[PDB]
Parts: structure tokens; C-alpha cells; sequence
């Protein structure tokens, strides 16, 4: 018993249940192979980790703007925005940052704690973590990466990629942002609905 | 009973029930819309 | 515009086409009465062609000194939904269906008579199989990396 | 815009080039390229009676064995330079920066 | 090593000067290819080594940038001009032939001798200073050209795709393009036009 997405179906032989967030959920048979699962568990941490400070940085900004207490543009019209330098100059800095870290990120997940130290100071290394948890100055309140931990961790992140999946789909068909479609849901429900706004 | 949904399952009959399907769907698409040289949505 | 055409909503040989395919059906219209069946056919015969023309003029089809819709492949994003992404929506059909074929293929290859899952389609394996296609690309390209698309040495 | 100096000037190095300069390694090169053959035979030893190369006329009494084939041979490079130049210094063409 | 966490290659231990690791594509399989290439490699390095500072060194004077220093050959009565006074040999054909049998003659002659570590570092004559009397800092030495000569290439890749986002400008010209605004003016406008 870890859990099961249906109570009826089993749970797949591959997924033992030493994973977190484990429910015993993959039905088209994407990581029966154990090479596809260790791809696939970070490539769910990143897109969960980066759906969820999308996901706040979407929502929280719009609702502290519709409250009153900041004027910040939206989420979909942030970029039309002017800002201190041109918006392919971002891109490049961007792209430049990530494709070091990325790539660092990348060496450790084909081979592991082969990147823990840094090459600039030859002292100042990471501790031996596990792919996909580096310790040392990334965890720097020293907190217990654990069970229920990383599973609140992946929960998080499976909610804040279905956010994420709503947020853009939502503002394709009703024209306005997250927190316009709910209070326009709140106001009346049985009929502000996806019934209605198609 | 077994034998008949054997039977439905060699191939002229799965052929011809997943073809029906399958033009029936075509269609209806090409019903609620007609014509159409491109993808319009973009 | 592109190759020397011109859009269909400015060329006159497009309009012109237009007008004389409705003048034709409402030739035809004249003959019947104008509660009968025929005439409310031919009516939404010509309701359908005003739709037609106008939705091709809208979506900024190119038209030739022939007031024909042209499409234009060679990649110009003015014109992606002439070809490529109605491509991209095809390789995507294409490949499910190859995929789940392929699928169905491996795993009956390990019957006792493979060929009688062949000529008799095991239909609750196919019904498992049809959905994996949706994720086609990602199981086929993972298959790809770890050498399991590919049989060794054929 | 004389073609005596040009041709002398063209012939001259091209000759001289051949004979000092690109010698070695056109030597070496011919060495180890060797003589064509016919199922790994010369074309003579096969039985083409006229396929026999003229050691005699390969003959010369220079140091280095510069003999009258080296000279057809630079000395057609010097003239169809020297023409070349010629040629194009008399058209009068030209292009747009 | 050029790439933390990935195996060297085979064949690449990290003696040889300049041996960080790098050979994805396997150029370097065959031990003649790969002493081929430390040979030409050293001439690509020496060559941008030269080129580099002749490039940008007559940009900082009244003359102008390398592009429009090799542009009186194109109209037809060219005439060369070394620091603003036209030299008498100024003509395309005059520098096309003397360049022509002085470059063919000298590069010929490092085709002619196979030793094939003369072909790389010849020495004797070319130092005279001796910079090459100890062995270790001669093999020093030659991690700093090797890294010097990689350098200067980087950099002529550099000026060569510069001149192409920028037709007929300078190295140095786009250098203060960048500085009136490093943030507007990146290369993002040319990756994003
Ligand atoms: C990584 C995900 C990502 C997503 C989902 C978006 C999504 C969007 N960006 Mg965007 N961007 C993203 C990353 C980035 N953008 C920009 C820079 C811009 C600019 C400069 C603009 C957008 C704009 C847009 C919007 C285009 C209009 C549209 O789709 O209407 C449906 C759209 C909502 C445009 C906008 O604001 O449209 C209203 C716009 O002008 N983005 C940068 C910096 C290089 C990004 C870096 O990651
Ligand atoms: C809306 C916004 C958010 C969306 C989030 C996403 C939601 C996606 C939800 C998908 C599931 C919803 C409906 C599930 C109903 C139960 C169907 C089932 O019993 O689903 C599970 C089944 C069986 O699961 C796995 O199926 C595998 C396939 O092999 C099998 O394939 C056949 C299965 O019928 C045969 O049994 C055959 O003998 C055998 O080879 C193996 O049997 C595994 O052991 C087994 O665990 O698969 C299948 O039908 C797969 C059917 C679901 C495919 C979903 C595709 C969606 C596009
Ligand atoms: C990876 C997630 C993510 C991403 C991609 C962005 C992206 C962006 N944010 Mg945002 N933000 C996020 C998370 C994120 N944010 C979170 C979690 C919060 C707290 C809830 C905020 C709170 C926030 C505020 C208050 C503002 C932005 C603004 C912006 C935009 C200007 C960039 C900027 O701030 O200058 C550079 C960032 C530096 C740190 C320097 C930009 C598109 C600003 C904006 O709207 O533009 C005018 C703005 O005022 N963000
Ligand atoms: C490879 C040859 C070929 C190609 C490329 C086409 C292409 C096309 N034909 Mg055509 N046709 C062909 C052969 C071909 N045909 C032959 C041989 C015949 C004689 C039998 C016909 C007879 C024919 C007729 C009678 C008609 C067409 C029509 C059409 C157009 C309709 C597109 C459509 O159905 O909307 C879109 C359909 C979809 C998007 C379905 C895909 C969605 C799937 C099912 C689900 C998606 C899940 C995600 C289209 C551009 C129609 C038209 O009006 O032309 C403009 C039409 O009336 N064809
Ligand atoms: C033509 C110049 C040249 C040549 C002949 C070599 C040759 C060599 N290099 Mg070197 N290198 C060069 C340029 C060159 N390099 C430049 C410019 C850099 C800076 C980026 C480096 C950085 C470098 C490193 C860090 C290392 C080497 C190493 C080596 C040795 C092993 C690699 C090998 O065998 O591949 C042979 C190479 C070739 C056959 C050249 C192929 C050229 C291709 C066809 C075109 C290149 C495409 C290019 C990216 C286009 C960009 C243009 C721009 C407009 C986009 C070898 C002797 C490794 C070594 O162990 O040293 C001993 C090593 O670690 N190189
Ligand atoms: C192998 C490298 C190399 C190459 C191919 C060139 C090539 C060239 N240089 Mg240059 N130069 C170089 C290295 C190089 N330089 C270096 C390292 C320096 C720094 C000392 C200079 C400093 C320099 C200056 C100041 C000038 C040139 C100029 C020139 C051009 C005409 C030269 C001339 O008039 O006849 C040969 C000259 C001599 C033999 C002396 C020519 C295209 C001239 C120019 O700008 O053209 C208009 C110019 O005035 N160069
Ligand atoms: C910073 C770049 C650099 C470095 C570190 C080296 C290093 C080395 N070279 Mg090398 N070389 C270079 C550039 C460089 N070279 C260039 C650009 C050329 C012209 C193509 C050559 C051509 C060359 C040859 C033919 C030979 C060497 C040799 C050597 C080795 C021993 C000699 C020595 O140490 O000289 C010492 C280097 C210096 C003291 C550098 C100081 C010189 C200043 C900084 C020059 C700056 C002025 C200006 C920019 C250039 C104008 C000079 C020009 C007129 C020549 C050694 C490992 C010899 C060898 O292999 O040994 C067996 C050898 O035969 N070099
Ligand atoms: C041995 C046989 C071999 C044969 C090989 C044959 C090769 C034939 C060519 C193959 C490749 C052809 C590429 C042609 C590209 C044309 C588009 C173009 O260059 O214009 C540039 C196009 C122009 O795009 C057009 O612009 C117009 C306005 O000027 C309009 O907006 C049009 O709608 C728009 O389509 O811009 C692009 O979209 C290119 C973006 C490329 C970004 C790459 C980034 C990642 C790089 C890595
Ligand atoms: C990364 C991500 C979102 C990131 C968003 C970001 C950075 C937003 C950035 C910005 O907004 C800010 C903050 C401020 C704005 O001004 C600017 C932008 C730029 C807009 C979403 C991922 C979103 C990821 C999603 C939704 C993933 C869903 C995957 C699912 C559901 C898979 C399920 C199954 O695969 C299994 C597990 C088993 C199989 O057998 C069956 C199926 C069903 C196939
Ligand atoms: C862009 C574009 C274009 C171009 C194009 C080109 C030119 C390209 C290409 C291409 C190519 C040249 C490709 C390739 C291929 C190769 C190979 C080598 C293959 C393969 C395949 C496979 C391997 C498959 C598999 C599978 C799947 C996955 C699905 C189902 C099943 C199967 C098994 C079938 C044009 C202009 C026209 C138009 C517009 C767009
Ligand atoms: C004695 C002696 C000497 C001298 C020598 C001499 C001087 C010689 C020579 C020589 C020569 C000087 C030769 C030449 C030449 C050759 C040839 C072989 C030729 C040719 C030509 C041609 C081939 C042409 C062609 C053409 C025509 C026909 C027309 C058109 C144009 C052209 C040009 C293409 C010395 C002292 C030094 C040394 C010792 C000995």
C-alpha cells in the first residue's frame, strides 16, 4: 500500500515504490525501461520546480495588483514591457547562464558527483547527494531532504504543472489572466463557467 | 458467444468497423467544417 | 506578394469566381419554387460557398492571375497553415499509428503462432496499445537513445 | 603591356621554379606515383609494343636531370601565365565595389 | 580537462601541449592524422597570432579597418598606401606575384622537411635567443603559444563574423558600438534582428 491514482488498476512491476511521490501511475508504459525512469525523475523535478516559481510568478504579482497593493503588469503582458536593457540582450544573458548551468546540471545526471566541485576555487566542493538534490550552498538552512519532504516536493510541482497547463489555456480562451477568471468564477459559479466561456 | 466476438475480430470486420468509424468521423469533421485549404487557427 | 501573386481578397479573378459560381446556382434556383426542398438545398449550396470564399480570403491565402488559392511550402510563417503545420499535425497521426503497430507487433512476436494474432486481431491488446502513440515521439526517441529501435547487426 | 617581357618573365621563373625550387618533390612524387600498369604490369610489359618510354630522349647532361621534357613541360606553365597576364591586362575589365 | 565528467578520448593522455581533452568527432583516431594536426594546428595558431594584432593595430591609427586596407586592388590603377604614402609597388599584379613566389617558396620548404616534430617546432635558426634551453620551460612555453594561438583564432573568428553582422566596420568600431550601450546594442540584435 504507497498509494494507488486507481484503486482498482495495479501498479506497475518497474515502480518499485522507493520513489517519492510514488502512486503507481504510468499506463502507457513510458519508464519501464529503469534508464527511461532516472531520465524521467528529472525531468519531473525541473518542470515541477519551474512550473511552481512560474506558477507564483503568475498569480501573485496579478493578485497584489487587483488587490491595490502593487501595479505590476501581467504575466502574458510583462514582456511587451520596456526594461533597462533590450529584450535580446536578455535573451543572450539568459542563454549564456543556462547553458553553463544546464549543462553542469547535465554531468551529474549522466555521471554522478563527477561536478561537485568548483573549478574556479579548487576548494568549496559540494557533499555526495543524490541526482537531482545537491547539497551544500543549494540547501544553505541545512533542512532534511527526506521522505514526505520530497514528496511534498513532487506534489507541489505535479499541482504547479497543472496550474501552469491552466494558467496558459485559460488566458488563451477567456482573454484575461488567473485571478480574473476566479473572481469571475466567484461571482457566480453555476454561471461563469468553461461551459460558458466557450 | 466467444466464438462469434472471434469471429468480429479477424480482419475484413475489425477492418470495416474501424474503417466505418473512421469515415464517418471524416465526415462529420469535413461537415462542421467544409472546405478548408489550410490549418486557420494558427 | 510572394512569386508575383496577389492575395485573394484583392484579386478581381477571385471575386469573379465567386459571383459567377453563385450566379450559376441561383440559375439553377429560378426552376424551383421557393418553399421547395431543392431551393433550400440549392440555397445552402450558395450559403456555403459565400463561406467558403470568404474564409480563404481571410486567412491570407495567395491567389495567381487564375483567382485560385496557391500555397506556398517553402517554410514563410505568412503561410505555416498551408503546410507545415498541417504536416507537423500529419507526422503526428503518422507516427501514432506506425508506433502502436510496431507496438502490437512486439508484443505478439513471442506468441505460440504469431501469425494467428495476425489474421485475428487481439482486440483488448490493440485497445491497451491504441493510447501510447499519443506519446509516440518520447517513447520512440528514448527507444532511440538506448538502442532498443533499431534490431543489431540487420 | 610588352608580351616579350611578360613571356620572358613568366617563362624564366616558371623554369626556374621547376628547376630549383619545385624539383624535389616533384621528383619524389613521380617516384612514388611510378609508371601505370595494366593487371600489375607495366603497359610495355604487358605487350603494348609503343607503351616503351623514351630513356633517350630523358637523357641530359644537366647536374640535376633537368632534361627537354621538364623544360616543355614549365615552360608551357611560364607561357599560358604569361598570357593569362596579358589577357587580362589588356580587357580592360572591371568590376563594381 | 576541457569538459568535467565526460572520459578523455583514447588517444589523448594529456602530454602534449594543449591537451585538454578535446576531440568529439574522433579526428585525431589515426596517430598520422593526429601529428598532422598538432603540425597544422601550431600554423593556424601562428598565422592569427600575426593577424590578430595587424588587424586591429592600423584600426587604432588614421588608417582604416583590415576590410578597406585590401580594397585598392579591386579598381583598376590601385595604389597601396603603408602609413598614408603610396608605395611604388602598389599594383595587384606586383604584390600577387612577389607574394606569390616568396609565400610558395618559404611554405614549401616546411613541406619538404619531415621529421615531423621540425614541422612543428623547428627551432635552430628560429631561436636565437634560445628560449628553448630548458626543457621545461620550452614545454611551458609551449602551452602558452598553443593557448596564445587558440586565443588569436577565437579572435579572427571573432572579426570575421563581426564584419558580417556589420558589413564594411571595424573590430574596434564595434567594440565602441558595444560601449555607448553594452545593453541595446549585443549581439541579440543580430541573433534577433
Ligand atoms: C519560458 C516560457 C515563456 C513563455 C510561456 C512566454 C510567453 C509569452 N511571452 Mg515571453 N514567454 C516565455 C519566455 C520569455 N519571453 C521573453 C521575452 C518576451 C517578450 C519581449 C515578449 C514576450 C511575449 C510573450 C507572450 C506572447 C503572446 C502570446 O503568446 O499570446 C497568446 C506570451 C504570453 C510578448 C508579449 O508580451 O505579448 C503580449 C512580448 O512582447 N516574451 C523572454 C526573454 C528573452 C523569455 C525568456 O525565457
Ligand atoms: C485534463 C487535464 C489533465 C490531464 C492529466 C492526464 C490524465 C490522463 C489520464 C489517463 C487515464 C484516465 C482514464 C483511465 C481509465 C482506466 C483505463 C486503464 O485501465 O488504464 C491502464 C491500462 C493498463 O495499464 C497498463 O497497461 C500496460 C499495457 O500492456 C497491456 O496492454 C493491454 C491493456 O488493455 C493488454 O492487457 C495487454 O495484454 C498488455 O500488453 C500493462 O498491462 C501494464 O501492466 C498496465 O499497468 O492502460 C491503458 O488502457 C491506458 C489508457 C489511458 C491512456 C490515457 C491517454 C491520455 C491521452
Ligand atoms: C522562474 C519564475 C519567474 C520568472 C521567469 C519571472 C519573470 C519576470 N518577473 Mg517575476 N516573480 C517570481 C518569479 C518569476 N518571475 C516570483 C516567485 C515572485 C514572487 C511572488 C516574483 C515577483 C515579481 C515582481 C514583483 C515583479 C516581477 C517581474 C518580472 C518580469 C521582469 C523581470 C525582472 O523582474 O527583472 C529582473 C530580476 C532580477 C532579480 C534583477 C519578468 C518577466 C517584474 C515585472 O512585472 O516587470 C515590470 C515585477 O515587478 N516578478
Ligand atoms: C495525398 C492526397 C490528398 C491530399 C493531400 C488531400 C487533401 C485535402 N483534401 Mg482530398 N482527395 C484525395 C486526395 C487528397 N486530398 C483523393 C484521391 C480524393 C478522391 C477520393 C479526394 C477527394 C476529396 C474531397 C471530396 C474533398 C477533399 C478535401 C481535401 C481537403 C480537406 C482537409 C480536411 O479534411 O479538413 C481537415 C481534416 C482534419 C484536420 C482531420 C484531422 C484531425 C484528426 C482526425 C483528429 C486530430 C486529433 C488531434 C485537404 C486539403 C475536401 C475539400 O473541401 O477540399 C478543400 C473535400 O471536400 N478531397
Ligand atoms: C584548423 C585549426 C586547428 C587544428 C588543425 C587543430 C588541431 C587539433 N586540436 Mg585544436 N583548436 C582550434 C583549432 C585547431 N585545432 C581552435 C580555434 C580552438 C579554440 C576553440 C581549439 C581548441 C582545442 C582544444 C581545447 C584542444 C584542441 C585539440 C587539438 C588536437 C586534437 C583534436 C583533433 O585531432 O582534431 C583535428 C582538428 C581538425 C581536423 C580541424 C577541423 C576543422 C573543421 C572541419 C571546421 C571547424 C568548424 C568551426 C567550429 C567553424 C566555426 C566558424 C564560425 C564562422 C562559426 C589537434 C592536433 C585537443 C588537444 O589535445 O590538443 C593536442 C584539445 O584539447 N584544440
Ligand atoms: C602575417 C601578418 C600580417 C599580414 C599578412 C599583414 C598585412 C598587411 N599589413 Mg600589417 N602588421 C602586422 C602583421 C601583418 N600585416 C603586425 C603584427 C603589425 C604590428 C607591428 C602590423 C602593422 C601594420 C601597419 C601599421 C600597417 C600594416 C599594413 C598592412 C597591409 C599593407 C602592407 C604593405 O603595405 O606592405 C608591406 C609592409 C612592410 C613589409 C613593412 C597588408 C594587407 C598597412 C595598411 O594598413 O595597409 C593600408 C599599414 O600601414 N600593418
Ligand atoms: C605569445 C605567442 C607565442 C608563444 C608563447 C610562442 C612560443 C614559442 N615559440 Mg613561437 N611564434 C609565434 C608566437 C608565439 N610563440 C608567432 C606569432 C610566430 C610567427 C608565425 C611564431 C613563430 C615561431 C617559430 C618559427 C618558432 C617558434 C618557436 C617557439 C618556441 C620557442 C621559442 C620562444 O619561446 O620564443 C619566445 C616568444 C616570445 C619571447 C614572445 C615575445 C615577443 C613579443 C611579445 C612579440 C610582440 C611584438 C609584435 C606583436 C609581433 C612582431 C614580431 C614579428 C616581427 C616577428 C616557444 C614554445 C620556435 C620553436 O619551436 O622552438 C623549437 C620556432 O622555431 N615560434
Ligand atoms: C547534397 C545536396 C544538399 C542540398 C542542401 C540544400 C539546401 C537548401 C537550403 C536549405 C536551408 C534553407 C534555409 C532557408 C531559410 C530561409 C529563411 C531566411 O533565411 O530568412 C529569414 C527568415 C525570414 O522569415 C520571413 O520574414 C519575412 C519578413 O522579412 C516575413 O516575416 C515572413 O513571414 C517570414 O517567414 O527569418 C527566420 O524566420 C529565420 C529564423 C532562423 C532562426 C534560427 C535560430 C537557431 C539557429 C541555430
Ligand atoms: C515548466 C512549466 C512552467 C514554467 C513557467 C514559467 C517559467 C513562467 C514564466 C513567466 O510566467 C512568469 C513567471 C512571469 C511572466 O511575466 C513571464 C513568463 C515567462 C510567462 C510548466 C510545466 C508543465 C508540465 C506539465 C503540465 C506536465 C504534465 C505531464 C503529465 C500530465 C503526464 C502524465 C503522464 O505521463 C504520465 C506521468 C504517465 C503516462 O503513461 C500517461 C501521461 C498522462 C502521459
Ligand atoms: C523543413 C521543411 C522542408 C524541408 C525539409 C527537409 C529537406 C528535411 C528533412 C529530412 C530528413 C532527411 C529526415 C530523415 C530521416 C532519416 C532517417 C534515418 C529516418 C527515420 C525514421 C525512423 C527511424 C522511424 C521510426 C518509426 C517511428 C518513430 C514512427 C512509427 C514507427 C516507425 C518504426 C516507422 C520543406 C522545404 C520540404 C517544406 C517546409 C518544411
Ligand atoms: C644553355 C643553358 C642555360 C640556358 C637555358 C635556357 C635559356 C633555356 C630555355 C628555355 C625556354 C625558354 C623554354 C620555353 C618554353 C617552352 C614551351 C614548351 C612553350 C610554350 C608555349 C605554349 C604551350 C603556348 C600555348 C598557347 C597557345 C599555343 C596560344 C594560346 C595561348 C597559350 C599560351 C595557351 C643556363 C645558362 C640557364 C643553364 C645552363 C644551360
Amino acid at each position: 500500500k504507497k498509494g494507488e491514482w486507481l484503486p482498482g488498476l495495479a501498479s506497475p512491476g518497474y515502480l518499485t515504490g522507493s520513489l517519492p511521490g510514488d502512486n503507481g501511475f504510468d499506463p502507457l508504459g513510458l519508464a519501464e525501461d529503469p534508464e527511461n525512469l532516472k531520465w524521467f525523475v528529472q525531468a519531473e523535478l525541473v518542470n515541477g520546480r519551474w512550473a511552481m516559481l512560474g506558477v507564483a510568478g503568475m498569480l501573485l504579482p496579478e493578485v497584489f495588483t487587483s488587490i491595490g497593493i502593487i501595479n505590476v503588469p501581467k504575466w502574458y503582458d510583462a514582456g511587451k514591457e520596456e526594461y533597462f536593457a533590450s529584450s535580446s540582450t536578455l535573451f543572450v544573458i539568459e542563454f549564456i547562464l543556462f547553458h553553463y548551468v544546464e549543462i553542469r546540471r547535465w554531468q551529474d545526471i549522466k555521471n554522478p558527483g563527477s561536478v561537485n566541485q568548483d573549478p574556479i576555487f579548487k576548494q568549496y566542493s559540494l557533499p555526495a547527494g543524490e541526482v537531482g538534490y545537491p547539497g551544500g550552498i543549494f540547501n544553505p538552512l541545512n533542512f532534511a531532504p527526506t521522505l514526505e519532504a520530497k514528496e511534498k516536493e513532487i506534489a507541489n510541482g505535479r499541482l504547479a504543472m497543472l496550474a501552469f497547463l491552466g494558467f496558459i489555456i485559460q488566458h488563451n480562451v477567456t482573454g484575461k489572466g488567473p485571478f480574473d477568471n476566479l473572481l469571475q468564477h466567484i461571482s457566480d459559479p453555476w454561471h461563469n463557467t468553461i461551459v460558458q466561456t466557450l | 458467444m466467444r466464438d462469434l466476438k472471434t469471429y468480429l475480430s479477424v480482419a475484413p470486420v475489425a477492418s470495416t468497423l474501424w474503417f466505418a468509424a473512421l469515415a464517418g468521423l471524416l465526415i462529420e469533421i469535413n461537415r462542421f467544417f467544409p472546405d478548408a485549404l489550410t490549418f486557420p487557427f494558427f | 506578394d510572394i512569386a508575383g501573386l496577389t492575395p485573394c481578397k484583392d484579386s478581381k479573378q477571385f471575386a469573379k469566381r465567386e459571383k459567377q459560381s453563385i450566379k450559376k446556382l441561383e440559375s439553377s434556383l429560378k426552376l424551383y419554387a421557393p418553399d421547395s426542398a431543392p431551393a433550400l438545398a440549392i440555397n445552402a449550396t450558395i450559403e456555403k460557398t459565400k463561406r467558403r470564399f470568404d474564409n480563404y480570403g481571410k486567412q491570407g491565402l495567395l491567389c495567381g492571375a487564375d483567382g485560385l488559392p496557391h500555397l506556398i511550402v517553402s517554410g514563410d510563417q505568412r503561410h505555416w497553415g498551408e503546410f507545415i503545420t498541417p504536416g507537423i499535425l500529419f507526422l503526428y497521426i503518422a507516427g501514432w499509428i506506425g508506433w502502436v503497430g510496431r507496438s502490437y507487433l512486439i508484443a505478439i512476436r513471442d506468441d505460440k503462432k504469431p501469425t494467428q494474432k495476425e489474421i485475428i486481431i487481439d482486440v483488448p491488446l490493440a485497445t491497451g496499445l491504441v493510447f501510447r502513440g499519443f506519446s509516440w515521439p518520447i517513447a520512440a526517441y528514448r527507444e532511440l537513445l538506448n538502442g532498443e529501435l533499431v534490431a543489431k547487426d540487420v | 603591356l610588352n608580351p616579350s617581357l611578360v613571356i620572358s618573365l613568366s617563362t624564366g621563373l616558371s623554369l626556374f621554379l621547376g628547376r630549383f625550387v619545385f624539383f624535389n618533390f616533384q621528383r619524389e612524387n613521380v617516384a612514388k606515383q611510378g609508371l601505370p600498369e595494366q593487371n600489375g604490369v607495366t603497359h610495355f610489359e604487358a605487350g603494348d609494343t609503343r607503351a616503351k618510354e623514351y630513356v633517350s630522349l630523358l637523357k641530359s647532361n644537366d647536374p640535376v636531370g633537368f632534361n627537354i621534357v621538364d623544360v616543355l613541360a614549365w615552360g608551357s606553365i611560364g607561357h599560358i601565365v604569361a598570357y593569362y597576364i596579358l589577357a587580362t591586362s589588356s580587357n580592360g575589365y572591371d568590376p563594381k565595389f | 580537462d576541457w569538459m568535467p565528467g565526460q572520459p578523455r578520448p583514447s588517444y589523448l593522455d594529456g602530454s602534449a601541449p594543449g591537451d585538454f581533452g578535446f576531440d568529439p568527432l574522433r579526428l585525431g583516431e589515426v596517430p598520422e592524422n593526429l601529428e598532422r594536426f598538432k603540425e597544422s594546428e601550431l600554423i593556424h595558431c601562428r598565422w592569427a597570432m600575426l593577424a590578430v594584432p595587424g588587424i586591429l593595430v592600423p584600426e587604432a591609427l588614421g588608417l582604416g579597418n583590415w576590410v578597406k586596407a585590401q580594397e585598392w586592388a579591386a579598381l583598376p590603377g590601385g595604389q597601396a598606401t603603408y602609413l598614408g604614402n603610396p608605395v611604388p609597388w602598389g599594383t595587384l599584379p606586383t604584390i600577387l606575384v612577389i607574394e606569390f613566389l616568396s609565400i610558395a617558396f618559404v611554405e614549401h620548404q616546411r613541406s619538404m622537411e619531415k621529421d615531423p616534430e621540425k614541422k612543428k617546432y623547428p627551432g635552430g635558426a628560429f631561436d636565437p635567443l634560445g628560449y628553448s634551453k630548458d626543457p621545461k620551460k620550452f614545454h611551458e612555453y609551449k602551452i602558452k603559444e598553443v593557448k596564445n594561438g587558440r586565443l588569436a583564432l577565437l579572435a579572427f573568428v571573432g572579426i570575421c563574423v563581426q564584419q558580417s553582422a556589420y558589413p564594411g566596420t571595424g573590430p574596434l568600431e564595434n567594440l565602441a558600438t558595444h560601449l555607448a550601450d553594452p545593453w541595446h546594442n549585443t549581439i541579440g540584435n543580430v541573433l534577433i534582428p
